[PDB]
């Protein structure tokens, strides 16, 4: 726990389709 | 001053809720007009009254001492009445009633919390009109 | 440049704006009720409400009314603003706390 | 208007005073409380009817 899983990774499924 | 259509203090006789957990229904007669009856219905948990207290009942018009048409309020840097008045209504009177000779009963409706107003001689003052605002002080 | 997410309802809307209805449509009770809550939080604005018309289509109509200071889209576009700010204030506070732990 | 000290007129007054103004002694007090209590204008008569 304790760590920035959302700014180490670059996100893809969250923009809109 | 020149806008209190009617004021006076009254010493309240008896609060009752009738199946009401927010407004009770007081009744309060005047203190030195001994015709002058009040039947009010108050928001008690914004304003609580007890049996035996001695509140001062205003009837204005005008608060103050674009067409919109959607009601604004007063910015909060004007003076206005109500700035010494701990309650404060705005409703319509609706009926004027005969009791008695030289006996009348006025209505108010505040939104559907009533007042009844019985006295002698309020005529030059209290209208059948939407301006009008009840003052309530402790 | 999305020509169909937010529409201007013009039989809704007065003259010179500072009323007016929005369509948003693919929207529902969760944007639409923090929208209200910000755009209520502004002092222009004198009325804001939304409401989903039918469960059958994903549409939100948001009504604005102002006082003359600034029109309904002014008030729409800051709400969005402020919407944005607030959940940015959330996130860097979230992320914070969860680096700390 | 009877109680009100007012002459109650209920009908049509044949004199020679019907000219002026029924109620022009009237100190402007009985007046008032009548016209607060009981106020039945033309346009709502017509409107009524």
């Amino acid at each position: 726990v304790s760590r920035d899983t959302w700014n180490t990774k670059n996100m893809r499924s969250l923009e809109p389709p | 001053m020149s806008n209190t259509l009617f004021d006076d203090i009254f010493q309240v006789s008896e609060v009752d809720p009738g199946r009401y957990n927010k407004v009770c229904r007081i009744e309060a007669a005047s203190t030195t007009q001994d015709q002058c009856k009040l039947t009010l219905d108050i928001n008690v948990e914004l304003f609580p009254v007890a049996a035996q207290d001695s509140l001062t009942v205003t009837i204005a018009s005008s608060l103050n001492l674009s067409a919109t048409r959607s009601w604004r309020p007063p910015q909060a840097g004007d003076r206005s009445l109500a700035d010494d008045y701990d309650y404060v209504m705005y409703g319509t009177a609706y009926k004027f009633e005969e009791v008695s000779k030289d006996l009348i009963a006025v209505y108010y409706s505040f939104g559907g919390l009533l007042m009844r107003l019985e006295g002698n001689y309020r005529n030059l003052n209290n209208l059948k009109q939407e301006n009008a605002y009840l003052l309530i002080r402790r | 440049p999305d020509r169909e997410k937010i529409k201007l309802l013009t039989q809704a809307t007065s003259e010179d704006g500072t009323s007016a209805s929005f369509q948003i449509v693919e929207e529902d009770h969760t944007l639409g009720n923090a929208l209200r809550y910000v755009i209520m939080k502004n002092p222009d604005v004198e009325f804001c409400g939304y409401s989903i018309p039918h469960p059958s289509e994903n549409l939100l109509n948001i009504r604005i009314q102002t006082y003359g200071e600034t029109t309904a889209v002014d008030a729409l576009q800051k709400g969005l603003k402020d919407l944005m700010d607030l959940c940015d204030v959330v996130e860097s506070k979230f992320t914070e706390k969860i680096k700390s732990m | 208007r009877k109680s009100r000290g007012m002459l109650g007129l209920l009908e049509p007054p044949a004199k020679e005073l019907q000219g002026i103004d029924p109620d022009e002694t009237v100190p402007d007090n009985v007046k008032t409380s009548v016209s607060q209590l009981y106020r039945i204008s033309e346009k709502s008569v017509r409107k009524f009817l």
